[PDB]
């Protein structure tokens, strides 16, 4: 037969974060792997739509 | 279809090469072989080293 009741109240405020995004990036793939290089591009033509 | 598609990667080229070493030491004794006031025999070889 124990009931407890508040008899007053605090307003909190918290703090929740929370990532929407990430950098955007872009690899130039015949540039990385044959920056420059015309026996290495035409090597590298032989892996296709990689 | 309408809309923004993604080509090939553009690159800016050269537009000439250059190339750089040291200044030049001095040369190979060749000079005071050929340029000799008496020619060497077999046995006064030299050696062109370093």
């Amino acid at each position: 037969n124990s009931i407890a009741i508040p008899t007053n109240f605090t307003i909190s405020v918290t703090t929740e974060i929370l990532p929407v995004s990430m950098t955007k990036t872009s690899v130039d793939c015949t540039m990385y792997i044959c920056g420059d290089s015309t026996e290495c591009s035409n090597l590298l033509l032989q892996y296709g739509s990689f | 279809e309408k809309g923004i598609y993604q080509t090939s990667n553009f690159r800016v080229q050269p537009t000439e090469s250059i190339v750089r070493f040291p200044n030049v030491t001095n040369l190979c004794p060749f000079h005071e072989v050929f340029n000799a006031t008496r020619f060497a025999s077999v046995y006064a070889w030299n050696r062109t080293r370093i």
